[PDB]
């Protein structure tokens, strides 16, 4: 899909959480990624979003880095509980006796 | 294989044009088993495959010519005594194109199918003049049905096949050798295999209601399945020949 | 609600009946008022816009008119009588909501961050969505189903519209319209609209070689037949005439009014309808080389009608209906009744144009038998699934198509989109490309008085088309200007005239919203001057710097000018789409060179409402931005500062809202940020457990332990307990 | 040619008379005797294109130039990108590679 | 078209240079190499695209049309062939694209989903038409196919 | 580019303002003229100029055919009646030719004749196109009629005396409908026969060669001096734009121009509201230069204070009597007293806490937040400053107004420590 | 034929020949002047409210502007619609109410098209 | 499907018949290729193909516990009465590594 | 029945109608308007009478 705006938008979402600012990802312009990357430098982290993680099952660290950031997740209408459904013998139609 | 086609495009088969109808609008055309399909593409084969002046000539006695193509102006002339119109045939563009084309073959086109044109009205004064000399037929029509004249005379077949609307030359570069042969955009298959210097024994044709009429059931059978295979591998994607054989 | 509606009762302000002649009813002026409830004992009673909500009933006010009238030949006068009930779109003009404060807005139970626009029907939210068709009295160059290359022209007046074609299917022009039994040359009618000498005629039509020899055979056919002077003509198409000397008269009324009726004649003077035939004949043999085929989908020629025309054919189809309806129950009455004289106010049915409106604006098919037009879904059903979702479904446009075929080429993206609608901003599904939404900075125009500009174009040197021969037409450096699709003339240098009207336009003389533009392949200068025509603000750019400086922004910032100001400074100016195709607009300030003309104020404004939502758009694919789009017109937040008051069907409300840490300045604009519809997660992209292999995600189950995630779902169920006919009640 | 009669304006076609060929209006007895030779060209468009194609210089009218496929690594080949599908999410490729007269077709 | 398929060569050569630039100067063990190496998801065209250039934007195969008169936006000249001008995109999806080249790749975009939208009902016509046309025959004992009849 | 020659003057005539037409031959090309044409007459009507000409033709001359102009004058007219006939003779001798108006109005157009030095205007009455009518088609077609009536009549050698008495038809003149009256009124036949109940006029024709054609050309000069100075076409441009340019007829609403146009005190009144922040030289340069300052200084001494040298608006301008907090719908008179609290801390200091003002005045945030926007930006580690620095020319040029604001400010400081306890 | 223009035309009409030719000038609806007591309201005055005698001059400066000096405003003239066909400018003069004598005056060849200079209006005031 | 909120159906026969027929004639195991060209579509997926390279290539080494933690990762349902067939290192002077 | 409607009756019932709609009156006035009309329409001494009559009844 070559979602990199995804990307962007988690660095800046990083650099914000980090530095207490609210970067803009405004079209066809808003903050670069030197700006996020110089934030993400200056408080102490990883310049690429990438960090040293260790896996919580084994207790072993990650032969690769994870790429961790604040990303605004929207719950959507379609819910399994109003979507499933199982129907009985039940009642049919008047005309044609289907269901 | 329908879904999974996307209906592309650009794919002129090598020649860069003749845009032909491929992927689902070509395998609904074949399985409707219409018998007037779009852009009927007709390959045929040469005697002669490594001379271009052969494929020429045999592209110039297949495709069809009119007579406002090869001729360089056609005036109507009002003399003092009659009225009537002269044409002047180019016989350097006719040697170009390697036209078998003269004046007694333009003569001989006209008077077909044309207001009953009689004989004695078409006359040859020179090499390449015509002169046309058209009478009142009665019908409603005057000496100024002349102007009706202007409005078709250049749109007579003089050398070709009616059916056939463009010819091209196409070549094959094999390491090999590289070979002549003839795509026909027409819809008229015996005709092509008729014509002198064109191997008919190894011509096909896309339109399948006339490979039926021509060459047998079996013909036809066997167009459809090489061309619904054609259709597919175009896109990428292969389907078992059996299940082409049995809907054939 | 303020000027279109009196000039509706102006136009039949007086109704009279044949029989019993000096009897009449006169309207003087029609009152709409403040929306009220009939609840009291015929008392009237301000009522809020939730309590329309709560109770399932309408939002409108009480159309009065006062009125004089005769019922024993002394004459009458009633200075208040309601009519009707007319639906307030809310924050209107007279709604109750506007002119209010938030505070305000919470002792109304009102969200102060609701768009509005939307009529309250019956206790349910209805929007009017923006129609979009095809410019009316236009002439059209398109190819038929055998490849003929022909002409068509919907003449479409204030009272019937028409669509006459022409055609090529035999070397010769042929005009087909629906009131002749067959089509006609077009050189037999010529001859029946005055100009009679065939020299004339190829003149008006083109001097070039090739347009003469195209035109022959036209001539030819003409000359078979014995048709030479106008009566012969005109004998010949009354034989043509279809039933609804007689026939010449018939003929020549058909030719006079029928035949295009945007083509307005002074007194049976055919002169401008026979320059306008000529250059659609001119137009169609230009055409029948190379192929220049005019495209349905430039959005140049595009219409948006909004909700302000449809309510106004609707009000001038019920009023008409209500005056026909008076007409015969006074013709019924008055002449056999008694001594005592019959008066309208007697039969004034006041439930008429209400349940006419109620229906109309709740079941959405609309069908007026006046302009025989039968359309449906134009009112749609608000989706409160949050305030995006509400605010983007408020700036839709449906297509006039409406899935008749997938023709693929109006549900494409052309190019005219330019800074008017949403490229990205499109629904998912069958209805992709017919359903759009507006940019974020555009304008629709409305109609003007077309008075000033019909002066200051003959003022400019057009000379009248009536004083010269079509020959002038054939000239290369003669430009037909035009209006509204009318012939306004001719003229020469027609870059001095769009220059001094583009410069009149600046200085204020003329609307800003009139557009002018000209076509070097047609040779016509366009003045559309109608409504509905899509227009975009641009800087204006002379001599490689633009007039909008830093101290003209400094002064706007701190409150010295307004966008007013930089309108009337020949600052900024409205373009339309076919004004910008003449136009150079430049992106950026670097892009400026020696030929531009305008500049882009912000790029970032191309994108719509929903679109706006999206962090940095462009470095993502287009298809995502569709689907994004598509999902937070479907996303789960919260509505509005009333929503706990707000009782709907389906609700759908997240427990603790979060504003994004990346928003963009349109979240700012449309004060997104007050009303979230998301939360922000730290998330991790990696793989996990497998659990996620195809575009699934793992949740962390504290996390949705301590909050995250949760949302409320409210229900309503209504119950009815109403009285019957027999005094016996629910109980 | 198209010729009008002076008088009426009326188009003008060619009869003969009792002496010489004439041009003649229907509606008017004006007439107009033919003294010398008279024409009216109109050169019509001769056929220009040779209609020779398929070289394979102006086939190689592509950017693949030294790439390797998985058919048979020959540098010289002929790629193809389409995005014609939104179903499919990744992309589609077509690859050719006739550097020794192989002819491949795939995806 | 000879100028139209030059320029298309040209912006090509472009396009398949630049992603042989970035696959080479990628390193290994890089996700989005990984991942198109495997096959799994993606390819090197889908990397070249976000990484080094975004190809020339094909609408039926061809470049941008004209949409307005003698030109495709009005922020370039009239007959102005371009290739910017006309549907190439310079940038990466990293750089970010400028609003023209977004608005002609939202165009490609509709494009391919109307093209899809239609070739779903058209084929789910056809599949209905064979089915029904083809659903009597059946493999009988003795090696011949047989109808129903 | 100066008018360095060709200074040519234009002159007018009134004598043939009346009289002068164009007549122009849309069929006709400028290279073949009408002047050896020999002319027989000139239908023409005062009223709705309607010109028919009636021209006399050759017949020797070898472009006329002799036969079809027997043809159609026994066409047209009957063997030998004569009575009313097209054709004097028995070939088409005459020729009619027919005017079309172009337009009612014709005073924007003018005939020029240019003589050595000069240029002669003179307006015209009238302009008709002229075009070659097909008037005797019409009555050839009626004569057949009538031959077809007299030879259905004939159908026996001998008719009897038919009994065909005329009864009386008489109809009712029925009252006819206002919308059946209009259509009958705005039929073709009814205007073409109210354009016959004018008489018509006969003339003769001059042509050009003729004496009297260069007798009256002359009548298109106008005697009079080189150099006169015209009474009238002495009007400004401004005054000609606005001739033929007729005209038609939140708190910015009216913009700069409509601004303008209200009076000195209001303009004043909204640009304080507006901004409610701006110092005196700039209210006077948006102002105009054309305005006393002392009229200005009253003015904005009425609706603003004086707060370090700069120009504040009064708070009960931007909250009116009947005004509410759009945020906490407070009255109107606790926002205006925080206001000033406000202003009064800014004019003793120009740092102010936020917190402090919260404090005192009871308020809300929003509130104290919108009082400090409106005058005051944020500084870091300093708190809230005055957004315009501190003007002291205006206060060494007014002494007078600074000490009255002084004891404003002294009264307003009494009012609110009375108020707040302070 | 090449487009003519009005500066050259008038400098052939004038130095290379001096033979008289009539022109045919279109003036805007409204002139820069006032009804001389015609009982009036700023309603459009045309060529019939004035008087005999010098009206206007007829400027012709560098480049080929050719302006008309009416006063305190100055229009331009310029070239309109190239006729071809016949028109014939006549003075028909009805002395007496029965008949009247038509006087052929002579032939129309050019078109002038004469406009307000709007730039200059504008940039005035 | 690509599980982004698809719905699917699912359906119980009322027969043991029915249910044999589909047992046998719409087996998982008995369709595993398709009919069109006998290529298989039951097979690795994203998140398997990627998983399954890393696994196979060249660097990688594992030492006894990680090795034995991945195979017996698979021991489960039928697989928990089958032995674990521990294969022999590759590498075992240095370092016992399984690769 | 509902076509044994005399025109004097349908009259009647148009009159209760557009009394009913000239008052603003719901839906429910009007049906219940009309049903007492019809209950009363039954006797044969109120059928038989003039205008002025059944107006009057509408009324009351
Ligand atoms: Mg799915
Ligand atoms: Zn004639
Ligand atoms: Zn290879």
């Amino acid at each position: 899909r070559m979602t990199v705006g995804k990307l962007i938008e988690l660095l800046a979402g990083k650099a914000g959480v980090l530095d207490g600012r609210f970067h803009y990802g405004t079209a066809f312009g808003g903050s670069k990624v030197k700006d996020v990357c110089e934030d993400l430098v200056r408080h102490g982290y990883n310049y690429l979003g990438k960090d040293y993680v260790t896996s919580g099952i084994t207790g072993e660290p990650l032969e690769a880095y994870i790429y961790f950031g604040p990303v605004y997740y929207q719950k959507l209408k379609h819910m399994v509980l109003d979507k499933m459904h199982a129907r009985a013998r039940g009642p049919r139609a008047v005309l044609t006796r289907q269901p | 294989p329908g879904t999974q086609m996307t209906l592309k495009t650009f794919h002129f088969a090598g020649v860069a044009s003749m845009n032909i109808t491929l992927g689902v609008p070509r395998i609904k055309e074949i399985i409707n088993a219409s018998k007037a399909i779009s852009t009927p593409i007709i390959t045929a084969q040469l005697d002669k495959d490594d001379d271009a002046d052969y494929a020429r000539l045999v592209k110039g006695r297949i495709e069809k010519t009119l007579l406002g193509e090869i001729s360089e102006y056609i005036e109507e002339v009002f003399l003092p005594d009659d009225c009537f119109i002269l044409v002047k045939l180019s016989l350097e563009r006719i040697r170009l194109l390697r036209l078998e084309v003269n004046a007694e073959t333009v003569r001989y086109s006209i008077c077909t199918s044309k207001l009953r044109v009689k004989p004695g009205d078409v006359a040859v004064h020179g090499e390449a003049v015509v002169c046309v000399t058209p009478r009142e037929n009665s019908k409603s029509s005057m000496y100024y049905v002349l102007q009706f004249l202007k409005e078709d005379l250049p749109k007579v077949v003089v050398q070709g096949i009616p059916e056939v609307s463009r010819a091209v030359i196409h070549i094959d570069e094999q390491s090999g050798k590289e070979k002549y042969k003839l795509l026909v955009e027409g819809d008229n298959l015996r005709a092509v295999m008729a014509t002198h210097g064109v191997k008919g024994t190894r011509t096909t044709s896309n339109n399948t209601y006339e490979v039926e009429k021509t060459l047998g059931i079996e013909a036809a059978r066997t167009t459809i399945i090489n061309e619904i295979q054609y259709t597919m591998v175009n896109h990428g994607m292969s389907i078992d020949r059996r299940h082409v054989m049995l809907l054939s | 609600i303020n000027v279109e509606i009196k000039k509706i009762m102006k136009a039949n302000e007086k109704v009279t009946s044949d029989a019993d002649p000096m009897w009449y009813l006169k309207y003087l002026n029609i009152y709409v008022g403040l929306p009220d409830v009939e609840e009291s004992f015929n008392v009237t009673r301000p009522v809020s816009p939730h309590e329309c909500r709560l109770r399932d009933m309408t939002y409108s006010a009480p159309i009065t008119v006062d009125i004089e009238y005769t019922r024993g030949s002394q004459r009458i006068i009633r200075n208040a009588l309601p009519i009707g009930r007319m639906p307030i779109m809310l924050r209107s003009s007279n709604c109750v909501l506007t002119g209010k404060t938030p505070a305000e807005f919470a002792k109304l139970n009102e969200c102060p961050l609701d768009p509005g626009g939307y009529f309250i029907v019956k206790g349910v939210e209805k929007v009017i969505l923006i129609q979009e068709q095809l410019s009316k009295n236009r002439i059209i160059v398109e190819a038929d189903r055998k490849g003929a290359v022909g002409a068509s022209v919907t003449s479409s007046t204030h009272e019937k519209k028409s669509r006459t074609n022409m055609a090529v299917k035999q070397g010769r022009f042929y005009l087909r319209h629906n009131t002749l039994s067959e089509d006609i040359p077009i050189v037999i009618i010529f001859k029946a609209m005055g100009v009679e000498s065939d020299q004339e005629i190829v003149q008006m039509i083109g001097t070039e070689e090739h347009v003469m020899a195209a035109f022959g055979p036209s001539l030819e056919e003409c000359q078979k037949a014995q048709i030479f002077t106008q009566m012969q003509a005109l004998k010949y198409i009354g034989n043509k005439v279809r039933r609804q000397k007689t026939k010449i008269e018939e003929a020549r009324e058909l030719l006079a009014s029928t035949i295009l009726t945007h083509v307005p004649v002074k007194e049976f003077n055919f002169r401008a309808k026979c320059i306008y035939t000529a250059v659609m004949v001119r137009r169609v043999i230009l055409a029948q080389g190379d192929n220049k085929v005019d495209d349905r989908d430039y959005y140049g020629n595009k219409r948006l009608e909004l909700a302000g025309q449809l309510l106004s054919l609707l009000f001038e189809d019920l009023f008409k209906k209500f005056n026909s309806e008076m007409k015969k129950i006074a013709d019924q009455v008055i002449p056999k009744q008694r001594a005592a004289q019959f008066d309208v106010v007697k039969h004034m049915r006041q439930d008429q144009i209400t349940n006419g409106m109620v229906n109309a604006i709740s079941t959405g098919n609309w069908s007026l038998k006046r302009f025989k037009m039968d359309r449906q879904g134009v009112t749609q059903v608000l989706s409160r699934l949050s305030y995006i979702s509400a605010l983007g479904m408020m700036t839709r446009i449906s297509s006039q198509f409406e899935k008749t075929r997938k023709v693929s080429g109006p549900r494409s993206l052309q190019p005219s989109q330019w800074g008017m609608l949403c490229p990205s901003d499109t629904p998912e599904g069958e209805a992709c490309g017919l359903v759009k939404n507006l940019a974020l900075m555009t304008h629709i125009t409305t109609d003007m008085e077309d008075g000033p500009i019909v002066k200051l174009a003959s003022n400019l040197g057009v000379e009248d088309v009536n004083l010269l021969c079509g020959e002038e037409l054939s000239y290369p450096n003669v430009f037909l200007v035009f209006l509204n699709g009318n012939i306004l003339g001719v003229i020469r240098d027609h870059k001095k005239l769009v220059n001094t009207f583009r410069l009149m336009r600046r200085a204020g003389y003329i609307n800003e919203f009139v557009s002018i533009s000209t076509n070097l392949t047609d040779r016509c200068v366009y003045i559309s001057s109608d409504g509905g025509r899509l227009c975009r603000p641009y800087i204006i750019v002379k001599k490689q710097k633009p007039a909008v400086t830093n101290k003209h922004m400094e002064e706007l910032a701190q409150g010295y000018r307004n966008f007013e100001d930089f309108l009337h400074e020949s600052l900024v100016e409205y373009l339309d789409v076919n004004e910008e195709n003449d136009c150079n607009i430049a992106l950026y300030e670097h892009t400026i060179n020696k030929d531009t003309t305008h500049l882009e104020i912000e790029p970032f404004t191309l994108l719509g409402v929903c679109a706006g939502l999206i962090p940095y758009p462009h470095h993502n694919q287009s298809p995502r931005n569709t689907y994004q789009c598509a999902m937070g017109k479907q996303a789960m937040g919260t509505i509005g500062y009333n929503q706990r008051n707000r009782i709907d069907t389906l609700m759908y409300l997240l427990a603790y809202p979060q504003k994004p840490m990346v928003k963009t300045k349109t979240i700012e604009l449309i004060e997104f940020e007050k009303l979230p519809a998301g939360q922000n997660a730290t998330v991790a992209v990696m793989s996990y457990s497998g659990y996620d292999i195809e575009d699934a995600l793992v949740l962390n189950k504290a996390s949705l332990d301590r909050g995250f995630g949760r949302c409320l779902v409210y229900k309503n169920a209504k119950c009815t307990l109403k009285r019957y006919t027999n005094q016996t009640f629910d109980k | 040619m198209l010729l009008f009669c002076p008088g009426c304006g009326n188009g003008l076609i060619v009869e003969e008379g009792q002496r010489c060929h004439r041009f003649a209006c229907n509606t008017c007895p004006y007439v107009h005797n033919i003294t010398r030779k008279v024409t009216n060209r109109k050169y019509p468009k001769l056929k220009e294109v040779d209609d020779v194609l398929g070289g394979a210089a102006a086939w190689e009218n592509v950017d693949s130039t030294a790439e390797s496929c998985p058919k048979c690594e020959h540098p010289r080949a002929y790629f193809m990108q389409l995005q014609t599908r939104s179903a499919d999410e990744p992309m589609t490729t077509f690859y050719k590679c006739c550097n020794a007269q192989c002819g491949h077709r795939w995806r | 078209e000879t100028l139209e398929a030059l320029i298309l060569k040209e912006l090509s050569v472009i396009r398949d240079h630049a992603g042989s630039a970035c696959l080479r100067e990628l390193d290994k063990s890089n996700s989005p190499l990984t991942m198109a190496l495997c096959g799994s998801k993606g390819s090197f065209i889908n990397i070249s695209q976000m990484i080094a250039c975004v190809g020339q934007q094909a609408i039926s195969g061809s470049r941008v049309p004209d949409g307005f008169e003698n030109r495709s936006l009005p922020h370039f000249e009239k007959h102005s062939k371009l290739p910017a001008a006309k549907g190439f995109v310079a940038n990466s999806f990293y750089s970010g694209l400028t609003p023209t080249e977004f608005f002609f790749h939202t165009m490609a975009g509709r494009e391919g989903l109307v093209d899809t939208a239609v070739k779903t009902a058209e084929t789910g016509y056809m599949q209905r038409r064979l089915v029904k046309s083809l659903e009597d025959l059946c493999s009988q004992y003795d090696l011949t196919v047989r109808s129903s009849t | 580019d100066d008018p360095v020659v060709q200074e040519i003057d234009v002159y007018l005539a009134k004598s043939l303002a009346e009289k002068l037409y164009l007549f122009q031959y849309p069929v006709r090309p400028a290279s073949m003229t009408y002047d050896d044409i020999p002319h027989l007459s000139a239908k023409i009507k005062p009223k709705q100029q309607k010109v028919e000409l009636e021209m006399a033709i050759d017949t020797l001359n070898p472009n006329y055919c002799r036969s079809k102009g027997e043809q159609i004058a026994l066409n047209v007219d009957g063997a030998c009646a004569d009575e009313t006939s097209t054709y004097s003779s028995k070939l088409m001798d005459k020729q009619t030719f027919c005017s079309s108006q172009t337009t009612s109005n014709t005073s924007r157009y003018a005939a020029a004749l240019y003589r050595q030095g000069e240029l002669h205007l003179t307006p015209l009455h009238g302009i008709l196109q002229l075009r070659p009518s097909f008037s005797y088609l019409d009555k050839a077609d009626a004569k057949h009629r009538e031959r077809e009536a007299a030879n259905e009549a004939g159908d026996s050698s001998q008719d009897e005396a038919e009994d065909d008495v005329k009864q009386i038809t008489v109809r009712f003149s029925r009252p006819e409908s206002e919308q059946a009256r209009q259509r009958r009124v705005q039929s073709y036949e009814f205007l073409q026969k109210k354009h016959a109940e004018e008489p018509w006029v006969h003339l003769h024709y001059y042509g050009l060669r003729d004496s009297r054609s260069e007798h009256e050309r002359q009548y298109l000069l106008c005697p009079g001096s080189s150099g006169v100075e015209n009474t009238e076409l002495v009007k400004s441009p401004s005054e000609y734009l606005m001739m033929l340019m007729p005209p038609s007829q939140p708190s910015n609403v009216l913009s700069m121009a409509q601004l303008r146009t209200l009076p000195l005190a209001d303009q004043i009144k909204i640009l304080m509201k507006n901004v409610k922040v701006m110092p005196f030289a700039n209210l006077m340069s948006l102002l105009g230069p054309s305005i006393d300052s002392v009229a200005v200084l009253r003015g904005i001494q009425k609706v603003a204070m004086l707060v370090q040298g700069n120009w504040v608006v009064k708070s009960d301008i931007l909250y009116p009597k009947d005004s509410s907090s759009p945020h906490s719908g407070v009255p109107a008179e606790v926002l205006c007293r925080g206001r000033d609290f406000v202003m009064w801390k800014f004019t003793q200091s120009r740092w102010v806490v936020r917190k402090e003002v919260a404090t005192v005045t009871k308020l809300c945030a929003e509130d104290v937040k919108d009082f400090l926007e409106h005058m005051a930006v944020v500084r870091i580690n300093k708190g809230w400053e005055f957004i315009l620095p501190y003007d002291g020319e205006f206060i060494k040029k007014h002494p007078d107004v600074v000490q009255r604001q002084h004891m404003l400010w002294t009264g307003i400081q009494a009012k609110l420590e009375k108020v707040y306890n302070l | 034929l090449p487009k003519d223009v009005s500066v050259a035309e008038l400098l052939r009409e004038l130095s290379l020949t001096k033979e008289e030719e009539l022109l045919f000038l279109q003036l805007p609806d409204t002139l820069p002047g006032q009804p001389p007591t015609q009982d009036i309201a700023e309603n459009a005055c045309t060529l019939a409210d004035l008087t005999e005698g010098q009206v206007g001059k007829l400027l012709i400066r560098k480049s080929g502007r050719v302006q008309l000096l009416l006063g305190k405003v100055t229009l331009d003239v310029t070239m309109g619609t190239a006729c071809s066909f016949l028109q014939e400018l006549v003075s028909v003069g009805l002395g007496d109410s029965r008949t009247g004598e038509m006087t052929v005056l002579g032939h129309v060849k050019h078109k002038l098209v004469c406009s307000p200079d709007f730039e200059s209006l504008l940039d005035h005031k | 499907a690509d599980f982004d909120g698809d719905e699917m159906n699912l359906h119980l026969p009322q027969t043991e018949e029915a249910k044999a027929e589909a047992l046998v004639l719409m087996g998982t195991k008995a369709n595993l290729v398709t009919p069109r060209n006998g290529e298989p579509l039951i097979a690795a997926i994203q998140d398997f193909l990627t998983g399954a390279y890393l696994l196979t290539l060249k660097d990688t080494f594992f030492d006894r516990a990680k090795a034995c933690q991945i195979i017996a990762s698979i021991l489960v349902g039928k697989d928990e009465k089958i032995k674990v067939r521990l294969p022999p290192p590759t590498i075992l002077k240095p370092v016992t590594l399984w690769t | 029945e509902n076509e044994q409607v005399s025109r004097s009756q349908q009259r009647g019932l148009r009159r209760v109608r557009d009394l009913c709609r000239v008052l603003q009156l719901p839906p429910t006035f009007e049906d219940t308007a009309v049903a007492y009309y019809q209950q009363a329409y039954r006797h044969s001494g109120i059928r038989a009478a003039r205008l002025q009559k059944k107006e009057v009844l509408v009324g009351c």
